[PDB]
């Protein structure tokens, strides 16, 4: 029943900005972590950033710890992932999970490729 | 529901006359947390007494540890004075140098 | 640091295959296995290092021998050849982490 | 650390 | 080896004189190591051990803001369970919440605890499984239906289970010369006369830590347990703990009972005598 969508990443100049939108729908917003999870092309899986919707805690992968910020709408069950100082390396697909309660990003996304092209 | 405490003064370290010690008064098993300790010399109140933090056993019945430096001699007597919800009237519990 | 072994492992089907994951400085609490089939958003196997998520079929599993987490696919099927990923999460530093990922061929 | 801001409330 | 960080919150409502009394403290096996008074003028969660005060400033702006949510919360539950026994409005009422984690040894979680209590008796609790609790009288029942219905014991478990075994092994390294040490005690014995054919026998037990110990008046192999003092493990002050056993032996009967220490900081029980 939990579809989570994410969209609004595309082809990016380095040095850029891009503001990916993850449309949360089918939970309660306020109860579940968002994370932002990224796959650089045919390398493996790796943790960006993480929102808690309730008591709102951030945190950072240490390479995108000064450039990405995630801010979240309460009401609008949306988390967004602003992409500043981007670099040839940030290059990836950007899956939007949900921290499941569990310590497990139960529920995922479908991918947002993000293609920093000079 | 309200249980009394249960006082018990004492020293830091062996009472040694002469030998800066803490003088104790670890009033336990009290409910509820309302509790003034006061710590007496020869029957005079001493004020710069510091306390512990209220903190509560298994049984929710707190407890607390009201220390003040002092130094021990034949001449002076050393006490705790304690009013609960529970005791009528003030308990007054001498420093045994034996406990 | 965390390294999961081996990159690689090739198995026909009703193998056993073990994917190991050294998580030297996390709790069981936090270690979740994934399964990754190519260019598709990952799927949630293992979550506290031995229980499965609901759904997931029974022949996946976990288990921690000191500070080494295992995956074992009891008996293999034609439908469990993808990419395996162990996170660890460190809440003092705010931070998962996902392993490099084992991809388990035929 | 104390518990976090996550529950209901007696 | 076995290791828990337990955390006592203390909610003390004085209607018609301000805000309920609320104060917090931590403690990592027997050594307090923070503190919370919501009368004190800091209104911060302040240390009270030395190898706490090496966390940065966002440590004490984390765990102040979610030791006042707690002390909101329980403001607002205490006005709630006032109305569930239906008492009257200007009485004083307590809410005592204590929780934590096991950690043994080895490092790893073994226990996870949460329970509640409303004026000194059991209100509510967390089971062994994580999953359940365990509402103590008739008033307890709606509050296990709202923590069930919005499962506030799935929410917690990712605290007890995760947050607290990766943060008490945080402490075990950074307080590793205060909280992994075992003093053992400092045993002697003393006789104090009562009487020309009664007297008094008193082992004791100074300065030992952690505060775990077992003081036990055996006559001639078997342990008393009878006409025995057994005062309460008292605190020095000083991070350690004090104990005694008295007795009331008749006189000229000393050299028969003897006393025996199990504390974990002793290589073997002693097997104290007179003289
Ligand atoms: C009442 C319950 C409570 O107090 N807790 C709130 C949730 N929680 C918690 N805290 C936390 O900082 N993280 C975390 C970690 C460990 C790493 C990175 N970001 C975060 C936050 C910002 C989401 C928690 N992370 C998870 C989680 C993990 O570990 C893995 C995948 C998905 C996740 F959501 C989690 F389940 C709880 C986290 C503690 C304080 C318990």
């Amino acid at each position: 029943e939990v579809q989570l969508v994410e969209s609004g990443g595309g082809l990016v100049q380095p040095g850029g900005s891009l503001r990916l939108s993850c449309a949360a729908s089918g939970f309660t917003f306020s109860d579940y972590s968002i994370h932002w999870v990224r796959q650089a092309p045919g390398k493996g899986l790796e943790w960006v950033a993480s929102i808690s919707s309730s008591s709102g805690s951030t945190s950072y992968a240490d390479s995108v710890k000064g450039r990405f910020t995630i801010s979240a709408d309460t009401s609008k069950n949306t988390a967004y992932l602003q992409m500043n100082s981007l670099r040839a390396e940030d290059t990836a697909v950007y899956y939007c999970a949900r921290g499941g309660w569990i310590a497990a990003m139960d529920y995922w996304g479908q991918g947002t490729l993000v293609t920093v092209f000079n | 529901i309200q249980r009394t405490p249960k006082i018990q003064v004492y020293s830091r370290h062996p009472a040694e006359n002469g030998k800066s010690n803490f003088l104790n008064c670890y009033v336990s098993g009290f409910h509820p947390s309302d509790i003034e300790v006061d710590l007496l010399k020869n029957g005079e109140r001493i004020e710069k007494v510091e306390h512990s933090d209220l903190s509560f056993s298994k049984d929710w019945s707190f407890y607390l540890l009201y220390y003040t430096e002092f130094t021990p001699t034949e001449k002076d007597e050393y006490a705790c004075r304690v009013n609960h919800v529970t005791l009528s009237q003030p308990k007054i519990v001498k420093w045994d140098r034996d406990m | 640091q965390m390294t999961q072994s081996p990159s690689s492992l090739s198995a026909s089907v009703g193998d056993r295959v073990t994917i190991t994951c050294r998580a030297s400085q996390s709790v069981s609490s936090a270690v979740a296995w994934y399964q990754q089939k190519p260019g598709k958003a990952p799927k949630l196997l293992i979550y506290s290092a031995s229980s499965l998520y609901s759904g997931v079929p029974s022949r996946f599993s976990g288990s921690r021998s000191g500070t080494d987490f295992t995956l074992t696919i009891s008996s293999l099927q034609p439908e469990d050849f993808a990419t395996y990923y162990c996170q660890q999460a460190s809440y003092v530093r705010k931070t998962i982490t996902f392993g490099q990922g084992t991809k388990v061929e035929i | 650390v104390v518990v976090g801001a996550c529950g209901v409330g007696k | 080896g076995s290791h828990s960080m337990r955390y006592f919150f203390t909610s003390v409502s004085r209607p018609g004189r301000g805000e309920p009394r609320f104060i917090a403290v931590g403690y990592v096996d027997d050594t307090q190591f923070v503190r919370f008074d919501s009368d004190a003028a800091s209104q911060r969660m302040e240390p009270r051990a030395p190898w706490i005060e090496q966390e940065g400033p966002e440590y004490w702006d984390q765990e102040t803001r979610n030791v006042k949510a707690q002390s909101q919360t329980d403001r607002v539950d205490l006005g709630t369970l006032r109305g569930y026994y239906n008492q009257s409005e200007a009485g004083s009422h307590t809410i005592q919440i204590m929780y934590g984690c096991d950690v043994g040894s080895d490092g790893r979680f073994l226990r996870g605890y949460r329970q509640d209590a409303y004026d000194g008796k059991d209100y509510i609790a967390l089971n062994e499984d994580l999953r359940s609790w365990t509402a103590a009288d008739m008033a307890a029942q709606i509050t296990k239906r709202k923590w069930e219905a919005a499962h506030e014991a799935e929410q917690l478990r990712a605290y007890l289970d995760g947050t607290c075994v990766e943060w008490l092994r945080r402490y075990l390294e950074n307080g590793k010369e205060t909280l992994q040490r075992t003093d053992p005690p400092k045993t002697h014995m003393t006789h104090h006369p009562i009487s020309d054919h009664e007297a008094t026998l008193r082992c004791w037990a100074l300065g030992f830590y952690p505060a775990e110990i077992t003081l036990t008046w055996q006559r001639d192999g078997e342990d008393q347990t009878q006409d025995t003092e057994l005062v309460e493990t008292r605190p020095a002050g000083d991070g350690t703990f004090q104990k005694w056993a008295a007795v009331v032996v008749p006189s000229g009967e000393e050299q028969r009972y003897t006393c025996h220490v199990q504390h974990e900081g002793l290589p073997k029980p002693l097997t104290l005598r007179w003289e």
